[PDB]
RNA sequence: GUAAGAAGCCCGGCUCGCUGGCGUGGAGCCGGGGUGGAAUGCGAGUGCCUAGUGGGCCACUUUUGGUAAGCAGAACUGGC
RNA sequence: UAUAGGGGCGAAAGACUAAUCGAACCAUCUAGUAGCUGGUUCCCUCCGAAGUUUCCCUCAGGAUAGCUGGCGCUCUCGCCC
RNA sequence: CGGCUACCCACCCGACCCGUCUUGAAACACGGACCAAGGAGUCUAACACGUGCGCGAGUCGGGGGCUCGCACGAAAGCCGCCGUGGCGCAAUGAAGGUGAAGGCCGGCGCGCUCGCCGGCCGAGGUGGGAUCCCGAGGCCUCUCCAGUCCGCCGAGGGGCACCACCGGCCCGUCUCGCCCGCCGCGCCGGGGAGGUGGAGCACGAGCGCACGUGUUAGGACCCGAAAGAUGGUGAACUAUG
RNA sequence: AGGCUAAAUACCGGCACGAGACCGAUAGUCAACAAGUACCGUAAGGGAAAGUUGAAAAGAACUUUGAAGAGAGAGUUCAA
């Protein structure tokens, strides 16, 4: 009835499935995984606050 | 019902005089001589009427 | 009256229009009413087809429409003497004849 | 959606957003296109240049058929018949060219447009433009008139 | 019911305001109101140049590659 | 002191759209951007805010012609936006492309040719930073709208395309059109 | 009002149906070499849509009519 | 008992015509039009004017430009110039 | 014992009664005796811009038809040889009508202010232009050896969109002259080089739905006339027979 | 220059029915109730206001003050 992103429905003559944007949808695996890291910049996780 | 068909007419080999048989000065010396028609026949019939 | 920039309108509201209002809010019960008097006909009818008398084939007059062909009134008188049955025959027949067009 | 109008945050300005000095009359300038010459005619003049006037002859009882002539130009030549004809031609068995009838896509003039294939066709066609019809002669197609 | 007639107050606050800049001044700035002879010579000039350029220019160019 | 007219940048931030997928890609290319230090991510995460007129849809035989210039042989096309089919074309090199939502009719164009495409998140796994890459954007001025503005239709210089109801005879064409009617522009 | 540079200068070569004693003059194009060019301060450019306004008044100074006016009418700046 | 509304009647005051007459009353068109008065309903934050040019039977108004706001967009610094 | 406050009282200071027309309001300018309920920018059609969504040189079944009779079904699902049709994909003339591809190389005819031929990719060039590519140079335990290891950059190149200019193509005009063709050798057709007018072309972006603002026609933010027309009722008052 | 004819079409009146992202007694039809009723003008004509005891009247027997209106006790009800 509404067919494969391969082949179109059948029953519906001129409807495919819906385009997918994300391939991935999981960031956590994308910000974790080693080639994203492997280019990334240091933390720098200093707070630097107001001095007196 | 009404549904339309339509002569095939596939494919076929170009004759010669196919590259200089049809133009658009075709066209338009058809278009001039439905527009001067009748003029051209006037034209003759007071010349021959002078003869 | 006018503004900055747009196009220049003439709407065709003058006249006492809001008196004479067509809602198609009848629009759902018209087709259940045509529906259903199909059904009965087509039940009443049943020996025969819906749309019994049979058409024939016209070609559109304007130069728009003369390269397609589409569905008619009715087959000629010259049309039913080539076939051969008679005129009035071809009523209770089923064939749906149209004795002004020419051929 | 009232609730996301602008009327809803205007609620306690008493002129409801249209000034003090001058209220919201009904119509202060004129209702409709009203005084096009004269006390408008410099927005008349400034947007809407040959609007007063009457410019060519008239013709009593038009009908939009007879001037009813689709143009389709060479890059959508192509378009109209499948895709295994272009693929078929250009394999070259021997001297064929297919034919594209245009009449049947509904088009029933052909305007000329750049890059075409180096396959040879042939074209039936009510009209044809010169620029047109001298650049599908000079790939080797040839033009057929119909009517 | 006399009323004002015409004054020039606070107009230059309102110039200011938005600004007097000077117009965009742009490299090739237009050609019209030039000469109609001395455009058509221009063009002449620009459509017969490629004509001899390509040639001269490129063995003129080979020559002072050669020199340097 | 100093006016306060002028000290708010109207840029936009956010994305003001609803679409999850879309808050996705901001979320990635956001992280990306702040963190790579590059320029590239920098400009494909301010594409992702522009609306619908600021991504114009870029067709397929542009994109051709960007790419066969010198220099452009294994880089990346990388379009923040629909890519569309071009009919007028009929031969298409291998063009590996990545772009957002590409049309149905490309799809099996580009397929066809032996090049493989990519989403935004497949090209972030891929090149980080953006390298070997060629960021190309449609024509933005391309649109109908901007066709009628300018200075004003009335200029002898307008050249404009004045709104009208019906185009034709009769419509916008005597006084001030033509020196016989009034003036000429 | 203008100028205080790289949108500039020096060099070589091509095009002209412009002009012409002259390879003369003037425009256009190409090619390689050389940015530190008054002070001070500041981030700029641009597109679309658009409400309200379209009765003003006052003050230092310069001024028109009036004897004069908390009168009428103007220029810059400031204020209500 | 007769004359009924641009009609009647008037020894004439344009007086009378059901407390209304220099044009009665009743219902409808009609929610007639008004460049003219009056009013126009909750909070916070940010930006924030004009009474000026030109045209209009225009001068208590409108159009245009200017002032203003919103939506953006294209780039630039952030590591001897 | 502590407690701000929607309780009362007192002192010190400051404190004119709110709303709108206005340059000017507390005014000897207008409205308000008080309280409760009702009360004013709505909806439709069309247009312009911006935003969200889906498809994409296509888009849209709102008009009808189909499945099974259905409370929710006046919904939803489908048409596929129902896309007829609307918008866009082609513009320019009053109209007859016409109607958009450039660039490189070589040759010939006087390579002639000069056409044609053959091969190729195929929408020109200049100055800016995010981004990308290459890149001298130096930056990591005693050493000549390395691929990762630390890691930026002078200069240079192809250059998105967009900006300015030049050139190119189409349609309507004016000047100059020459060439080609014949279903028929003509006040018949076609073509060039220059100047201008077009809402044009020069790898297209629109369509449908929703929302917000602005203008307009609808009684159209609400309340308000002096008046005009149509059809009927009154001489129980009063004027006259 | 003679005529007849059902179809798809319209329906704010009439006789019945069903439904509601509508109104909830200053709203909704003028009229939720003895509403085109009371009332107004000679007449054409104009035209209202007005719902809620209690589950069940079980609407307070009886004594006393007052001529009575009314009130003090008492009584029913979960609640006077
Ligand atoms: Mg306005
Ligand atoms: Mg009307
Ligand atoms: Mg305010
Ligand atoms: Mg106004
Ligand atoms: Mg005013
Ligand atoms: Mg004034
Ligand atoms: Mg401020
Ligand atoms: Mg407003
Ligand atoms: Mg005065
Ligand atoms: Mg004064
Ligand atoms: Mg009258
Ligand atoms: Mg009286
Ligand atoms: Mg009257
Ligand atoms: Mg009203
Ligand atoms: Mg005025
Ligand atoms: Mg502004
Ligand atoms: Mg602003
Ligand atoms: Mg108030
Ligand atoms: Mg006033
Ligand atoms: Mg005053
Ligand atoms: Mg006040
Ligand atoms: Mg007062
Ligand atoms: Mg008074
Ligand atoms: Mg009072
Ligand atoms: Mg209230
Ligand atoms: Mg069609
Ligand atoms: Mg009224
Ligand atoms: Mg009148
Ligand atoms: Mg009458
Ligand atoms: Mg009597
Ligand atoms: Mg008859
Ligand atoms: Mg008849
Ligand atoms: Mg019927
Ligand atoms: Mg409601
Ligand atoms: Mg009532
Ligand atoms: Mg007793």
């Amino acid at each position: 009835l509404y067919g494969t992103w391969r082949k179109a429905a059948s029953l519906k003559s001129n409807y495919n499935l819906p385009m997918h944007k994300m391939m991935n949808t999981d960031l956590s695996r994308i910000l974790k995984s080693p080639e994203i890291q492997r280019a990334l910049r240091a933390p720098r996780k200093k707070i630097h606050r107001r001095v007196l | 019902p009404i549904r339309n068909v339509y002569k095939k007419e596939k494919a076929r080999v170009i004759t010669e005089e196919e590259k200089n048989f049809k133009a658009f000065a075709s066209l338009r010396m058809a278009r001039a001589n439905a527009r001067l028609f009748g003029i051209r026949a006037k034209r003759a019939k007071e010349a021959a009427e002078q003869d | 009256a006018p503004s900055r920039n747009g196009m220049i309108l003439k709407p065709h509201f003058h006249k006492d229009w809001q008196q004479r209002v067509d809602t198609w809010f009848n629009q759902p019960a018209r087709k259940i009413r045509r529906r259903k008097a199909r059904q009965a006909k087509a039940r009443r009818i049943a020996p025969r087809p819906a749309s019994g008398p049979i058409r024939p084939i016209v070609r559109c007059p304007t130069v728009r429409y003369h390269t397609k062909v589409r569905a008619g009134r009715g087959f000629s008188l010259e049309e039913l003497r080539v076939a051969g049955i008679h005129k009035k025959v071809a009523r209770t027949i089923g064939i749906s004849v149209d004795p002004r067009r020419r051929n | 959606p009232s609730r996301l109008r602008k009327t809803r945050k205007l609620r306690g300005h008493v002129s409801h957003g249209h000034g003090r000095i001058g209220k919201h009359r009904k119509h202060p300038g004129g209702r409709g296109n009203a005084g096009g010459m004269h006390h408008h005619r410099i927005n008349f003049d400034k947007y809407h240049p040959g609007y007063f006037g009457k410019v060519g002859m008239r013709h009593y009882h038009l009908k939009r058929n007879q001037s009813f002539c689709p143009t389709v130009n060479l890059d959508k030549l192509w378009t109209l018949v499948s895709e295994q004809t272009r693929v078929n031609a250009a394999k070259n068995k021997t001297g064929v060219a297919p034919i594209i009838d245009v009449v049947r896509s509904g088009y029933y003039k052909v305007l000329g447009k750049g890059k075409l294939p180096k396959q040879p066709v042939i074209v039936k066609a009510k009209f044809f433009s010169r620029r047109a019809e001298e650049k599908i002669k000079g790939v080797g197609g040839a033009c057929v008139l119909v009517a | 019911a006399k009323s004002k007639n015409h004054t020039t107050h606070n107009q230059s606050r309102k110039w200011h305001r938005n600004g007097i800049k000077k117009p965009r001044s742009q490299r090739y700035e237009s050609l019209k109101g030039v000469d109609p002879k001395f455009l058509r010579n221009m063009r002449f000039a620009k459509k017969h140049n490629k004509k001899g350029l390509k040639k001269m220019q490129a063995n003129n160019a080979k020559a002072v590659s050669a020199r340097a | 002191d100093i006016r306060h007219n002028k000290d708010r940048k109207v840029r936009r931030k956010e994305p003001k759209s609803q679409d999850i997928y879309l808050r996705l890609l901001v979320k990635l290319y956001r992280f990306l951007a702040r963190r790579t230090n590059s320029t590239f991510n920098q400009v494909v995460l301010k594409r992702l805010f522009m609306s619908r007129t600021n991504r114009p849809p870029l067709s397929l035989s542009r994109m051709i012609r960007k790419m066969k210039l010198p220099g452009r042989e294994n880089k990346t096309a990388v379009v923040v936006g629909t890519v569309t089919d071009d009919v007028r074309i009929l031969e298409v090199p291998k063009l590996k492309v990545c772009a957002l939502r590409v049309s149905s009719r490309a799809r099996s164009r580009i397929l066809k040719a032996g090049g493989k495409i990519l989403t935004f998140d497949q090209l972030a796994l891929e090149s980080p930073k953006g390298r070997g890459t060629v960021l190309l954007s449609g024509p933005r001025k391309g649109r109908e709208v901007y066709r009628h503005f300018g200075k004003a239709p009335g200029t002898p210089h307008s050249h404009t395309k004045p709104y009208v109801r019906s185009k034709g005879r009769k419509f916008e064409r005597a006084r001030g059109r033509r020196a016989s009617r009034g003036y000429k522009n």
